[PDB]
């Protein structure tokens, strides 16, 4: 499931490493699947 | 509202008028209310306009709904393009919305005659489409010196 | 000696501030442009890397090498490599320099441009030598090693013009101003409440008479006097940025006469 | 007697506070904490920066020379920004920066910088401005289930 | 080859409005109750003040290139301070039973009200304009 | 890549000349000369001198695109005065006044300490 | 990664000034701007060069 | 089903589309070494030739215009007005 | 297949109709060219250079269908071409190719360009083609397609070429104009006070490529030869171009330097800005296109750009933080302006709080409250913004951009310098998403400005944290709204195109579908092409009855109301003539009916409507071309005018059928143009206002006729697709009252939905 | 590989507006300040007033001071830093205080009529550049022509182009056809 995102899916993704703060940002992201 | 109207000496003037505006629509009945001008009643529901006043008056409402949309954003599109649309929407007499093997079987059984004027049909046949530069034939002028 | 007049006000091994006086703007700006762009100079322009266990990459290093300024007083007496009849390079078109470094110490070993060894025959033309201007005579820091790390290279220097790449430029900044008061109305000053309160006075104004409020604008005046200041990086002494500057123009123009003649 | 150039703040008409913020700039996340003066920008723009920053080149870790990843971009000469935010200290943006302080003019000068385009100094590029390393790694496996 | 109107004017008014190098004189004729000048002038090359006074001549020479001074180092069909060269675009405002002729000097504008020279002022361009102080 | 070598800014291709001189059809005693591997340095300078010459009716230069080092100078002159002569006369001034200046300078520079 | 050799904009050598700048802060206790002006980096282009360098090689050298 | 030369009711002006298709059919043939009818007062470029041809009214071709119902009119290049 | 794609950049040194194609792309794409005696030497040279030197060639094919590969082929340096082989050559300068920015929502997103081979790696374009393509130079790419045969090359140059798309059917005006720098600067260049000296002048002159070699004569000779900015631009505007325009109190002495007047291709008065050189109904690019043709119009964009961007490169223009700071005194006024709106709000508050406010009619109390507080707060923003605008000087570079038309507007001044204003989410003030409050830093039941989203600060001053968060609420709603618009618009655009795609104009002038059904009996009700139509005023319609009868009535039996004999050579001799007066009565009766007809068509009185053939500009030309003295009676006769204008009507032909039915259609098609015509060429106007001669008048007519005939739409045009793309393309720039509006409405229309969101009856 | 910046590469400040480099100019040809400072980058004024990116402009002012003075400039949100205060400090250091300077045209040396807002600002090089993005597929042995492109070509009326482009090279086979029963039943 860690290798896939298979769960709910996009749940696990490869860590960005373009720049130091894009990494910190990726570790701090959130997602909402599917009224405002 | 201000209404431009000719004055007694002939030039256009403003003359205000009260107007009512409603939520909801009942055109066939409100038309009939004493005291209104039934010749100038309107609605943004062009369907009802077609149901009570007929296809042509629907066509003209529909144009005026489409024009409003375009102008409310502030742009301007020549008359004829929205005229074309609206004609296409009203030429069968009502308001019609504009929005494989299986199908050839149906063609068979119905005896569908394909006019061959479209670009895809012409592609499949290796031809130009009778549009634009293909809407005439060019031939060798044996009649010349 | 009639003509364009000179007037040094300061000079130093490194800068020369002056005033050109009795010339057109065009010639003055042109000599500015030449000093920036077209005086020949010597610079590492090929680098062969035998070893680099350094924490930098090679082209990173190479690039830095092409930027170390290298003595260039005798550079008329080096031919352009493309003009020389050798196969590739030689002593008429090239200095060759070497660099070896090894991090022998525990603590971190720096590599500087004094560690550059010339390995080719100079014919006693003063060229090639890393220029060194710091108190400690290290010149430029090229790299840094850790105990165990190695770097060995050769470089070839070659004569070149900053048009081609800026590493070959002798000049650094070139101050250039005229008409400090604004009398010529060549510029129109932006301001909120008052143009004079709000813009600072140039140092060059002392040198030149303020205008007087009556004085109806002078339509006939031209830009005849220029406050310059040329700054050298050191591969060529200064006075020589100017004179070879003036000299480079004068040769450009002559190649034009020479080529009318050949029509 | 307030500073005409300060912004207007609408005072404490409050005697009942139970708490106080530590600092208002802490409503931002990582990306928007690298924008200088976000409070002087139209709000969608701070949104588009927060995306673009993620595409800038810098030094993503100090160990890059030792890793082997599909792709990497390291700028030759990272500089720390002359204009920083107090949030940066924690994001280490001064230590692993992703930019350079470029001398910028805002001007029409020849027409080659119209419609969100720019003129850059070739001499300055010659001397290293915005140069960067790119690395690609390719992999391959061997035999398998034959 | 000629000249074609020539007179002396009193300056009512000098408006710079919005510009710095250019202003609009409102001038009168000392002489005719009828003839006026509304006219745009480069005030930096040729300043001008309230009530100053002005010897104004339209003329029509001394369409081929333009060649610098030289011809001008004797040849001046000018003894004046201030010479412009424009184009009449006229509207013959033929108003009351007085004329108005219009003229544009690469967009510094003139207007003459008056009457006596209706058989005088070119239908047409080739028109210079000349001022001494 | 697609980047033309930098040497191309100062150094003539195979078959290119320093000058090409062409007669101008628009007006008389007019020429257009195209200078290769040159730019404003020279072009603004020659040009500005051609205008200190009173037998010079017209002069002007332009670099038509910044990607190529080439300029085009248009000289018109009085009847009997060849334009190519006006350009020797003008290149000759230049070289003279600079002459002058490298001397006034070489001088001011020994009168000097530090 | 290292001090760049020149100011990107004006060409002035600046890569011979890093050890000194850092000596002028830690050894003789000047503020960063007085220090830069002492090494003669007086246009804001060169000052930006030293003032905003980050010596990342000092980190790279800790690896074996 | 053909419409006699008199009685023709469509425009006597050439249309952009006919023009384009003419010039281009004729440059195709000029491009394959077909004989030209006009004086090449220098031109080497087949479209350009074709246009000089059209201008000298030396393109011997006929435009067959079909009307929606199947019938058609024949207009010669010579005769079509070119504006 | 035969196409390339890269990044685009602008180039001020390319012509409108060029595209720069990098050399490496030009070495990869090819055109098959047949060997003939006209090209066998150039083809030979190109073969010899081969695949990797541009101008070269990649294959040779012989008689056989054999394909010779130049890169491998041991005989690649020894090919003796035969007549009739083919060579596939790299593309080269001046080959037509088609260029396209996606999404291609209207046909001017795919135009044919002339190649220009260039070094580095981007496709490069003229600035002024950017706006059709909806492209700019921050990463955009575009695609280039190379046609493969002679016929295909001719189609693309004789119908898709850029210069043929200047004036588009979509809105019967140009789709390309001068923009950005060249527009900031052409106004600067054209101010009163801009003069240039001789050195600069001659270099600007040489910069126009087909300057005849004449140095114009300078506007100042006297202390100094100084030419104006106007005159120098004028060297790019060609001869025989006339254009006039009056703005809010422009006169023929434009005190302000307003308006515009240009005569024989020289600017007389007015500053050149977006209304003259922009993409505007009736400006210069529309005029030149029609008076001189597409090629010359397309050079004019490059000549204006060359001249003006030269000038601007040496004049300079910039903007900076200072251009957003307004005066101490202005700030105090702005802050009081704002203080007063908050006090308005506080009373309307106290008022609703004591129950003394009334709603009016179906509108709740709280909705009335809100409506009022928002009007106060907007009206504050606006006044505060007007304040700042006023206070900024003409040298304020923000203001200079705004005045030129090249970028920015009032709201931007305002929000930058005075106050950003009320934020909103779904048409309302920021709502109470915690309980009874918008954020925990406020106490409950707070309806004040601060509390619900008024941002009092400008951007210069900066936002507080609360305002910052509400402005981001707002913002966010635009970013979402924007993606939904983009998606909604794109689907609409594809469905209208699919519905109309087959409709075509036929050689009977009817518009029909692929079945042959009739959609329209003549396209557009008038048989015209919308590119050849311009807004003109129909004069008969407006005005008082007295004024209409001074202008048009000629009574030859009355000494007050005849034609003065200074109008006309016959004038003495027609006084009291009875049979002329019969004609003239007939012309007046027709003007009278015209006015009544048109007042029934246009109930409103709107006089300005798009028609083909810009008569006023034909008259103004005739007046320039025949050097016409306003001081000499004309030698026109009554009958020449009157019967000349009647005859002309018979030749303005759109339908040509011999029967009655087709005749009626023809006469109905051309009615409105014929009213415009009789109003413009009526006797008293022709003599008294225009003063035409016979010769001029005869030329006016024959031209109206040629121009009319050339406006007729061409059979074969695919007006369907056109209609669809003209309606959908501008439905995509709806990136943006209490009736359902804009795109969702427009969905509701095309869907024919039974259940509309806001149905409404308007009852008079 | 090392990537040296080129025409086509993208760059951005931190205020939400990018550009690609449209050309490079060597320093001689750049405009310059009386101190001979020259810009590393030149951005167009038209990219400013509608985007209302005031922080770009204030970062550049504050950045100029910081360089001149050797302090880090405090650009955090919600402080008391002001343009006025910034502009004072930059005056104390001898420049005009809104960050304008006189500059001079490189080609000529002459002064520019207008002055120029000039200062350092932090710019980022973005990934994804003219060499990754250019391709060019014309065969030997986006980037398409879809439904919308076709529709544009129909609007222009370009039928021959539409047939050439959408053909097969799948060869034109020939066939006889009865004129009564249109079928390919004919024995030839
Ligand atoms: N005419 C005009 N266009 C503007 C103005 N201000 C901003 N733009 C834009 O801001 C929006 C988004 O910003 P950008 O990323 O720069 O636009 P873009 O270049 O098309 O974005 P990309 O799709 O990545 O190419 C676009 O819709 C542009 O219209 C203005 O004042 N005038
Ligand atoms: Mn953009
Ligand atoms: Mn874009
Ligand atoms: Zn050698
Ligand atoms: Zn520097």
């Amino acid at each position: 499931a860690l290798a896939t995102g298979n769960w709910g899916a996009g749940v696990s993704q490869v860590l960005n490493r373009y720049t130091y703060s894009s990494t910190l940002s990726h570790l701090r992201r959130t997602n909402t699947p599917i009224a405002k | 509202y201000d209404r431009k109207v000719p004055s007694p000496t002939g030039e256009y003037v403003k003359e205000p008028e009260w107007v009512l505006e409603t939520d909801g629509v009942n055109l066939s009945e409100v038309m009939t209310v004493p005291g209104i001008d039934p010749t100038r009643i309107y609605t943004n529901s062009f369907i009802d306009i077609m149901e009570v006043l007929g296809i042509e008056a629907g066509r003209a409402a529909l144009y005026k709904e489409v024009y409003n949309v375009i102008a409310s954003d502030g742009s301007y599109v020549n008359y004829r393009h929205m005229a074309l649309l609206v004609d296409v929407m009203t030429t069968q007499g009502g308001l019609t919305s504009v929005t494989t093997v299986e199908i050839l079987f149906e063609a068979g059984a119905s005896a569908e005659l394909d006019d061959c004027r479209g670009v895809s049909e012409n592609v499949i046949l290796g031809q130009m489409a009778p549009i634009g530069t293909g809407a005439f034939d060019v031939m060798i002028d044996e009649e010349s010196l | 000696e009639e003509g364009p007049q000179v007037k040094i006000r300061e000079a130093s091994k490194d800068n020369v501030d002056f005033i050109l006086s009795n010339v057109d703007l065009a010639m003055a700006n042109s000599l500015r442009r030449v000093m920036i762009a077209e005086i020949p100079t010597l610079a590492i322009d090929s680098v062969e890397v035998e070893t680099n266990t350094t924490v930098l990459a090679d082209e990173f290093i190479a690039h830095r090498l092409g930027l170390i300024p290298l003595q260039s007083m005798d550079i008329e007496q080096l031919e352009y490599s493309r003009d020389c009849f050798c196969e590739d390079h030689c002593d008429k078109c090239s200095v060759v320099l070497t660099l070896q470094a090894f991090g022998e110490s525990e603590s971190t070993t720096n590599v500087y441009s004094k560690d550059l060894v010339i390995v080719s025959n100079l014919m006693g033309r003063n060229i090639g030598h890393p220029i060194i201007q710091d108190k400690e005579g290290n010149g430029v820091l090229i790299c840094k090693l850790r105990k165990g790390q190695e770097l060995k290279l050769t470089c070839v220097a070659k004569k070149g013009i900053a048009k081609e790449h800026a590493k070959w430029g002798p000049a650094a900044a070139i101050e250039f101003e005229y008409d400090p008061w604004n009398k010529l109305k060549h510029t129109d000053y932006w301001y909120e409440q008052d143009s004079a309160k709000e813009w600072p006075q140039s140092k060059n104004c002392e040198y030149e008479d303020p205008p007087n409020e009556g004085d109806p604008f002078d339509y006939k005046a031209q830009a005849d006097t220029f406050y310059m200041n040329v700054e050298s990086v050191g591969s060529i002494p200064v006075d020589q940025v100017v004179v070879r500057g003036i000299d480079t123009l004068q040769k450009k123009v002559a190649s034009i006469l020479l080529a009318l003649t050949q029509m | 007697d307030v500073d005409p150039a300060k912004r207007i703040r609408v005072s404490h008409h409050a005697t009942t506070f139970t708490h106080c913020e530590i600092h208002p700039s802490m409503i931002l996340g990582v990306a928007a904490s690298i924008i200088p003066f976000p409070d002087h920008n139209q709000s969608p723009r701070n949104t588009y920066q927060s995306a673009m920053g993620k595409q800038a080149m810098g030094v993503f870790l100090t160990n890059y020379n030792v890793r082997m990843d599909t792709m990497a971009n390291i700028l030759y000469y990272p500089q720390k920004p002359l204009g920083t935010t107090r949030a940066m200290e924690y994001l280490k943006f001064r230590e692993l920066p992703a930019g350079q302080n470029a001398i910028v003019a805002i001007a029409c000068y020849s027409g080659y910088n119209q419609e969100d385009s720019m003129i850059m100094n070739q001499s300055s590029i010659d001397r290293g401005l915005f140069r960067s390393l790119f690395f690609r790694s390719y992999m391959d496996q061997e035999k398998k289930y034959g | 080859s000629n000249t074609l109107f020539d007179d002396i004017f009193q300056v009512s008014e000098v408006d710079p409005g919005r510009y710095n190098k250019v202003c609009r004189i409102e001038a009168a004729s000392t002489t005719q109750d009828q003839c006026k000048l509304t006219l745009d002038i480069n005030v930096e090359l040729f300043p001008v003040a309230a009530q100053d006074s002005l010897t104004v001549t339209i003329a029509s020479s001394l369409t081929r290139s333009w060649r610098p001074p030289q011809a001008g180092d004797r040849s001046l069909a000018d003894d004046y301070d201030y010479v412009m060269y424009g184009t009449a675009y006229k509207f013959e405002e033929v108003s009351k039973d007085l004329i108005a002729v219009y003229y544009s000097f690469g967009g510094l504008l003139m207007r003459l009200e008056g009457n006596y020279r209706n058989l005088n002022n070119l239908k047409q361009e080739n028109a210079y304009l000349l001022i001494r102080r | 890549m697609n980047a033309p070598d930098r040497f191309e800014l100062f150094l003539l291709g195979e078959g290119e000349s320093k000058l090409k001189i062409d007669p101008d059809t628009k007006a008389p005693n007019a020429v257009v000369i195209t200078f290769e591997k040159e730019d404003h340095t020279l072009g603004n300078l020659i040009r500005a001198e051609l205008l200190n010459d009173r037998k010079v009716l017209f002069a002007a230069y332009k670099v038509e695109h910044p990607f190529f080092a080439r300029f085009k100078l248009r000289i018109q002159t009085t009847e009997g005065y060849d334009p190519k002569d006006a350009l020797k006369n003008a290149c000759n001034s230049i070289i003279n006044k600079l002459g002058a200046l490298k001397t006034n300078f070489e001088t001011e520079w020994n009168l000097q300490t530090l | 990664m290292i001090v760049p050799v020149r100011c990107f904009s004006c060409g002035k050598v600046v890569g011979d000034k890093w050890e000194s700048y850092l000596n002028l802060l830690q050894e003789d206790e000047l503020d960063e701007g007085t220090a830069l002006s002492r090494l003669g980096l007086k246009r804001y282009c060169c000052r930006r060069m030293i003032l905003t360098h980050v010596d990342l090689i000092e980190k790279f050298l800790r690896y074996n | 089903k053909a419409i006699p030369k008199d009685q023709r009711a469509t425009t006597p002006y050439m249309t952009k589309y006919e023009r384009a298709r003419i010039l281009g059919t004729r440059a195709l043939q000029i491009s394959m070494n077909a004989p030209v009818f006009v004086d090449l007062e220098g031109e080497t470029d087949p479209l350009r030739i074709a246009m000089k041809e059209l201008a000298e009214k030396k393109i011997p071709l006929v435009i067959r215009r079909y009307l929606p119902d199947g019938s058609f009119e024949d207009w010669s290049v010579e005769e079509l007005i070119v504006d | 297949d035969f196409s390339a794609r890269t990044v685009i950049s602008g180039d001020p040194n390319l012509e409108l109709d060029q595209v720069g194609v990098p050399k490496s792309i030009a070495k990869t794409l090819t055109y098959p060219e047949v060997v003939t005696p006209y090209n066998i030497d150039r083809l030979t040279q190109l073969v010899r250079n081969g695949p990797n030197e541009h101008p070269g060639a990649k294959y040779v094919i012989r008689d056989s269908g054999d394909r010779i590969d130049l890169r491998y082929s041991k005989r690649a340096g020894d090919i003796q071409l035969q007549y009739g082989w083919k060579v596939e050559r790299h593309i080269m300068d001046n080959d037509p190719v088609l260029f396209n920015r996606q999404p291609s929502l209207h046909k001017m997103s795919m135009m044919a360009h002339r190649v220009k081979v260039i070094p580095y790696s981007t496709f490069r374009l003229n600035l002024s083609v950017t706006s059709p393509y909806n492209a700019d130079f921050d990463g955009d790419e575009m695609n280039l397609h190379v046609p493969q045969s002679e016929e295909t090359r001719a189609e693309l140059s004789q119908l898709c070429a850029v210069p043929l798309q200047i004036v588009s059917p979509q809105s019967n005006k140009p789709c390309m104009g001068i923009v950005q720098d060249t527009l900031c600067g052409i106004r600067k260049l054209t101010l009163r006070d801009t003069f240039i000296e001789l050195d600069q002048v001659l270099n600007m002159l040489y910069w126009v490529p087909d300057w005849d070699g004449v140095i114009p004569t300078p506007a100042i000779i006297k202390p100094k030869p100084l030419w104006s900015g106007k005159q120098i631009l004028s060297v790019a505007i060609p001869n025989g171009i006339h254009l006039q325009r009056f703005d809010e109190g422009t006169t023929l002495l434009s005190p302000k330097d307003n308006g515009m007047l240009i005569i024989d291709g020289q600017i007389i008065f007015g500053v050149v800005e977006k209304k003259t050189v922009g993409s505007s109904n009736g400006g210069l690019i529309h005029v030149v296109t029609r008076e001189k043709g597409p090629q010359v119009c397309a050079k004019l964009f490059g000549n204006i750009q060359k001249v003006v961007n030269f000038w601007l490169l040496h004049n300079g223009f910039s903007t900076g933080i200072g251009d957003t700071i307004a005066d101490g005194p202005t700030m105090r006024e702005i802050t009081e302006t704002i203080a007063e709106a908050k006090k308005k709000v506080l009373d309307v508050t106290k008022e609703a709080q004591a129950n003394l406010l009334t709603a009016k009619h179906g509108m709740t109390l709280r909705e009335s409250f809100e409506d009022n507080v928002v009007r106060f707060l907007n009206e504050a923003r606006d006044k505060a913004g007007r304040l700042a605008e006023v206070n900024l000087k003409d040298l304020n570079n923000v203001k200079q951009m705004v005045m030129a038309g090249s970028k920015g507007s009032f709201i931007n001044i305002a929000q930058m310098s005075a106050c950003v204003g009320q934020q909103s989410v779904e048409g309302k003030r920021i709502a109470f998403g915690f309980v009874d409050r918008t954020l925990p830093h406020f106490s409950k039941d707070d309806y004040s400005p601060e509390s619900k989203g008024f941002v009092e600060n400008s951007y210069l001053r900066g936002l507080t944290p609360q305002e910052f968060f509400f402005h981001a609420m707002g913002g966010r709603e635009g970013l979402i709204d924007t993606a939904v618009k983009t998606a909604e618009t794109g689907y609409i655009q594809r469905r209208l195109v699919k519905a109309l795609e087959d409709i075509m104009v036929h050689y009977d002038n009817t518009t029909r579908n692929s079945l042959g059904n009739v959609i329209q009996f003549i396209y557009g009700e008038d048989g015209m092409d919308a590119a050849h139509i311009e807004k003109q005023s129909l004069d008969t319609i407006g005005g008082s009855d007295a004024a209409f009868e001074k202008r048009y009535r000629v009574d030859l039996l009355n000494t007050d109301h005849t034609l003065d004999p200074s109008l006309l050579e016959s004038g003495s001799e027609i006084l009291g003539d009875l049979k002329l007066q019969v004609l003239l009565d007939e012309e007046y009766k027709q003007l009278v009916k015209d006015r009544k007809f048109l007042r029934e068509v246009f109930v409103d009185g709107e006089a300005n409507w798009p028609l083909p053939v810009n008569i006023r500009r034909i008259i103004q030309n005739a007046q320039q071309t025949f050097h016409i003295d306003h001081t000499k009676p004309s030698d026109l006769t009554i009958k020449d005018i009157v019967l000349g204008v009647k005859d002309l009507q018979e030749n303005l032909l759109v339908l040509r059928g011999k029967n009655e039915i087709i005749q009626n259609a023809q006469r109905d098609a051309v009615t409105l143009f014929c009213c415009l015509l009789r109003s413009r060429l009526a006797t008293r106007r022709v003599l008294q206002e225009y003063r035409l001669t016979k010769q001029a008048f005869d030329w006016v007519l024959s031209n109206i006729e040629a121009q009319f005939l050339r406006s007729v739409v061409h059979p074969g045009e695919m007006v369907g697709v056109l209609a669809a793309q003209s309606i959908g393309e501008p439905a995509t720039q709806m990136t943006l009252k209490k009736v359902t509006s804009g795109v969702p409405r427009l969905k509701e229309i095309l869907n024919v939905a039974k259940n509309m969101k806001t149905p409404s009856l308007t009852v008079y | 590989t090392t990537k040296i910046p080129q025409i086509g590469d993208k760059f951005a400040s931190r205020h939400g507006q990018k550009g690609t480099i449209g050309i490079t100019y060597r320093r001689e040809d750049m405009p310059f300040t009386a101190e001979g400072i020259v810009p590393d980058l030149i951005i167009n004024p038209h990219a400013i007033p509608s985007r209302m990116t005031v922080a770009h402009l204030i970062e550049c002012l504050l950045s100029k001071v910081a360089a001149l003075s050797g302090n880090e400039g405090d650009a955090s949100p919600f402080t008391d830093i002001t343009v006025e205060g910034i502009s004072k400090l930059l005056r104390e250091h001898g420049y005009q205080s809104r960050g304008f300077e006189v500059m001079y045209n490189g080609h000529t040396g002459k002064k520019l009529m207008a002055q120029i807002f000039f200062g350092p600002t932090y710019y980022q090089r973005l990934r994804h550049m003219v060499d990754d993005k250019i391709h060019a597929r014309a065969r030997g042995p986006g980037l398409r022509f879809g439904e919308m492109e076709r529709d544009c070509m129909i609007a222009h009326g370009a039928a021959s182009f539409l047939k050439e482009r959408l053909m097969e090279a799948s060869d034109a086979f020939r066939v006889h056809i009865c004129g009564i029963c249109g079928l390919m039943t004919v024995i030839a």
